[PDB]
């Protein structure tokens, strides 16, 4: 899973 | 199996993943070495990562690592997750961390994976020097858009992702 | 009343009055909040500023700040003072630290008023960097000339000054 | 005996041999005095120098040293060694330490010595900001090629030298 | 020009603007020097005001520091922005301090500029220490009641203010 | 339920019991909040009272804690336990800690509740100030006698003994 | 033999012969002891003082010392040398520290021995107090007027001076 | 220019 | 319990 | 008062 | 010796 | 005299 | 006035009282300077002798004072009090820090006045080293024996005593 | 049972071994109390020792130890292990630490056991120097040979031994 | 290539060069490790010579090295430069530190090189000591005389200088 | 048991 | 004036 | 270049 802020 | 590989990981908030990569990468490469930039260790121990990868390069415990040694044990260098401002760094020349510096050193094996938010993405000045990593030999990844959680709303928008491992192979290999 | 307001402070020897900025926009935005550079520290103590502004960013205090939720929460940023090096460092997506990387981020609401000496005011590099900034939408203030107090001898001569609130006010709302 | 000079030392193997040069040039300029980059205080203990030199900025024992006045009080600016890192920050205007600081402020007096390895040298990046450093009239002095020993096996091997001082002081006073 | 002036700046949060009236003092008196209250040091970086003043007087960096040299040295002595609690402990002769020691040992030379909120003003003990003050002739400055920032609120009222530059003169020169 | 109410405690032998009064209070008192004397923390864990007071005022968490506001927020003010050096420090207008400077801004909402060795008690200098206290409306209650737990002697003699939470409120509410 | 004597050292410049008068007093006393202000201990290694007085109280090795104690433990006690802030201190019933305490608690068996410059011995506030001292049956002994070494200039000029041990033991006990 | 608590 | 030293 | 170095 | 700043 | 990584 | 006199004041329990010496002698030298054994530190606060003293030689303040530079500024040098081992280190030409490096490198110019217990002045390998200093030219003064105050038992005795002021202006000028 | 015993031991590897010796000696004197080198420290936890000796002088815990006061409380002094530096020390008269500095002042009840390498043993200026102290009536053991554990090469080879406790009751009491 | 060698570093100021000697060493003897005194690390940061030396030792890094292993790991041992002190401590067998304790250990194997002041060199003490060494077969170089630039005065003046590698290699190898 | 380097 | 131990 | 002090 890929994050992002 | 390939040549020796090193990951260079930036304070990006998906380094606190760069584990999954290590071990994957492992069935590919004879080594997978790390280096992190010093910003990183707010967002994870590095300590452990010595459990997956062959060897931990720490400028901490060792102020004098020669980068030369460094980039010459390796086939192959990716910066992953790679952040605008190491991305920026190097498109400047700028090494005042010993990430930066093997990046300079090997820029001929270079392998560069962008990762943050879309709106970072579209800074006017990392484009103009991604252009320039392009038209200087570095090989830079076109990062991949999708759902992605974004820690700041809790919400699965559409935004940059991280790369899955076929694709990180791909770019370095071919 | 405006919207919420940010300053990013740089260490800039007229950061020691940065304090009668913030007290004046505090007349005409929702709130003005503050972001100082590392260096800057060693010109003020940064603490006393949380009395005057609604909120201080202190990457210290605490490392894992979001820039996105902070570029979010305002509708205008202002570098000010700016200095030669915050300026040379946006201008070549340089972000190693919060508030670079906050000014990175936020460019789109970006207003830098530059403050130094007249001669580093006339570096090449510099000045190649201000026509970036501004070809490319970020608003760069010119610096005033008039009397200011140099250090290095206890006399008024000609140099740049730092913005007047009008001047300030005008630049960021027209 | 011509005017004061100042020497740059940046994060170079060779810097600590630096002090061969202060006697040198000592016999040749009425002051020869030394600032250091951060990094090179890994390579060795600066406050030696002290016993070679007029006088030792330390940006760590006063964090409020007035560049103007250190750019002022030369007629020469030498860095030397000049790292990779250092002449990239010089090149985009960067100036987050006293050095660099120092540097922009007097770029009309520098005089830049770089070292490194031949393969650092190739680098793109780095090359475009020596072209940049020079088109705008930074003196870059053409590094030596020559024998030279190397840590890492301790042989000798043909790569970039330091300048000997008639090198020195031809590039400096013609 | 008249003689040399000291300084004597106390917790009050308005000694954050303690530079404006270095610089402007500067312009009449020989020297001005600094001394500060230990509780100060909470509001400001001390070290900063060693750019403006002609001397620094440390009670950290020098704790033998000769309260009488201090006093001889001087033609005037201002308590300036002076706390209620300062102004107190100089009426009772309590000096465990440098700023307090010297206060006493000065006090044919000193000058005391109140600064607090009009609600501490009211205080009793503080009127009747400042009737023995004055009645034993040590020169305090009636405190000047106009607009002012509140910092809980961050909007104007009615409140004792600071003096300006010519009231401090007229009241220390006449 | 009357308003809030704050606890100035200083470094009595009985401030560990301080509990108990905290407790007491609470069923009287919208909130019980506390301020201690720098001295006190050698007596007690002044962070577990946070688990019975409202609020805990800790200058060192926070030296710029506005005790003009803390004043404002209290209806009654009281130095239980007082010690004789506080409430000397009070007469004098003396203020060089946060609860000092509280007592010196709350006069009027002042109750202070003496406690100390009856030899103390004796003292000519307390005594003038307690009158001088008084003759200023600031409530004073006259210490009771009784069997109290000498820790000298570990004897039950006759001294002075903290006062019953029936006469507290009355001193206060009367 | 006389009974248990303690001497309070305060921060004058000649509490660095203190132990001269251990020595003398030792001859005359069945103990001799002794406290220091924390002031003092900028001037001398009280640590040392263990050889020659029979005790040494220390508040920071023992931040609970009973006062109550130390005062009945004594029959004499002197505050020797007393400097102008602990008369002061003494006067106003201020003990903020063990040895204004024990001086406050002990006020019936004390005994002031006033050394400071004679500039400082005028000052009015020192001299009210030194009179309220008196006037409430604590002996102060009228400072010796003679040859002093003047630390400011290396010149023996008249002042104060310190008592001669006949001096100190007719003043103790007679 | 003035502040107060 | 009230307390003395 | 505005400043430079 | 006697001593006095 | 002249080092090199 | 006679010359720059250095005093090299070694751990005896005697110089606690090494400051009536150099007021003393600053009658009679142009100027009187300092240098303490790292030992002797546990004595005193050699801070509080800059007071006294033209200049404090600080080894740890700076670790690399010239030795050669010392010894050249000084007519005299005197070893006061001198312990056994300082003696004995002398006499074996061992100078592991700056008093005995300054006393090997002056030998010519060296004076030495033994201060220790009877019985440790026995020590047979002690009176060898004294044997051979003398044989050498190296001026060693013969303790003077009186009665002395024994901190073990606080009552006098016979044993070595410190040398009066007319004995060590004679011993060295004569 | 015989007189109180003090043992001083050195950095010798056998150090770790010494509470064998404390435990069989207090069979045989009335007290058996310890004081260990600076280095040995490094060896064992000397803390631990505390419970089996009577006494542990710790120079650290106390910098202030009376050496007299200690040869004094003694009737044998041992110096078990005793290394070759202190033995050239004591040899010398030299006494930089509490241990030797006790060894100097109780030659005369000095009991030396020499432990080290055969090779250490050979050194020409170890053996001058045990020459000398023999010649001084200092009683030095003569180590004995036999099968001893080599950590070097894990072999028993032949080598210096420790003295069994019959050969140092008997080399003591004899 | 000959066998290992190691090099003694004391704190002469000509250590600084040590590298040098070590970059020269190299390319005669299979290995050139290093060990320094305290002292030296005052000098130069001795971490840096892990690049040129095959292997550091550092008595503090490892507080148990074994001085026998050193010793028979090595075929020559050199003192370079050779300070007064550490000569005379190895004359005297002395060794309270690794360094000298090698030295003991190794004294067949044993090469001195000594530099210092000639001032220093005239020292008696240390001539009878390297009389001492001469007799009982241990190396001791004859310092050569020529231009050394003192630094006292920037000017070359005759005095003891370092030994060049050729006479360094036929003192050692002859 | 005895030990040596 | 002197001490010893 | 040889050093002395
Ligand atoms: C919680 C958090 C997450 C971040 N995520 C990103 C990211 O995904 N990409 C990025 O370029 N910077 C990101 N940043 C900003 C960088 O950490 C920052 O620009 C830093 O100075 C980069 O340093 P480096 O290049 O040495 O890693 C993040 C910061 C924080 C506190
Ligand atoms: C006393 C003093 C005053 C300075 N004044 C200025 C100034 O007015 N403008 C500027 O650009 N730099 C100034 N500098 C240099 C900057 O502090 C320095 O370039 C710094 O690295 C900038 O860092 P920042 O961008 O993180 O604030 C000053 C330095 C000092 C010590
Ligand atoms: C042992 C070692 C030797 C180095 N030698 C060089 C050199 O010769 N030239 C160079 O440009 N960088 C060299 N580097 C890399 C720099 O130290 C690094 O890029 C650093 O961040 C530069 O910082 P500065 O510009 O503040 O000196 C070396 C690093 C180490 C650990
Ligand atoms: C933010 C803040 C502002 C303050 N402003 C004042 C003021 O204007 N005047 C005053 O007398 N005390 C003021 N105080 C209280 C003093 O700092 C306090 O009484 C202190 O102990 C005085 O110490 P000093 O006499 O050593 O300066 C303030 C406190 C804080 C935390
Ligand atoms: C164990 C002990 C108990 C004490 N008890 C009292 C007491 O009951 N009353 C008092 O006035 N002082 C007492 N004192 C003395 C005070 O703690 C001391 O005067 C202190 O400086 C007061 O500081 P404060 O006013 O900041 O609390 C005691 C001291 C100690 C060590
Ligand atoms: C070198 C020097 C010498 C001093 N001499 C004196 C003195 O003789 N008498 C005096 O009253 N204060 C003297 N002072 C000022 C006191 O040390 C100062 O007022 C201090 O705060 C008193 O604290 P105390 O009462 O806790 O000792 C001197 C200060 C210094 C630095
Ligand atoms: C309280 C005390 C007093 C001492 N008095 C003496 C003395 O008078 N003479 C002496 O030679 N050693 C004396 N000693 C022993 C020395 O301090 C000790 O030998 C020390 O290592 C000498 O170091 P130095 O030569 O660097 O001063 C004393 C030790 C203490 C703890
Ligand atoms: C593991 C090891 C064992 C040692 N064994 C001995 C020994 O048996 N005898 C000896 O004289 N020195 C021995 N040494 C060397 C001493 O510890 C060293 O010379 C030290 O400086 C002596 O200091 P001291 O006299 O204060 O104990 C040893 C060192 C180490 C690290
Ligand atoms: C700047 C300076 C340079 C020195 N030069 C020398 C030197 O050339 N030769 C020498 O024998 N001592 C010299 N000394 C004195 C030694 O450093 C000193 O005697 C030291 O205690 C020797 O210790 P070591 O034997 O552990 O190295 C110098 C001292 C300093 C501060």
């Amino acid at each position: 899973d890929s994050y992002t802020c | 199996m390939y040549g020796k590989l090193l990951i260079c990981a930036t304070a990006s908030i998906n380094v606190i993943n760069i584990n999954h990569y290590i071990v994957e990468l492992k069935q590919h490469f004879d080594e997978v070495n790390i280096l992190f930039s010093p910003s990183s260790k707010n967002f994870i121990n590095t300590d452990v990562l010595k459990l997956f990868c062959d060897n931990l390069y720490d400028e901490i415990k060792d102020p004098l690592l020669n980068n030369i040694n460094i980039v010459e044990n390796h086939e192959y260098i990716l910066v992953l997750p790679a952040s605008a401002n190491t991305i920026n760094k190097i498109a400047n020349g700028i090494c005042d961390n010993l990430l930066t510096t093997v990046c300079l050193t090997g820029y001929q094996k270079l392998f560069i994976f962008p990762n943050m938010n879309i709106r970072m993405w579209g800074n006017p000045f990392l484009q103009k020097n991604i252009d320039l990593l392009k038209n200087n030999d570095v090989k830079v990844y076109s990062p991949d858009m999708n759902k992605s959680f974004e820690i700041s709303s809790g919400r699965y928008k559409n935004n940059i992702t991280m790369p899955n491992i076929e694709n990180v192979l791909n770019f370095v290999l071919n």
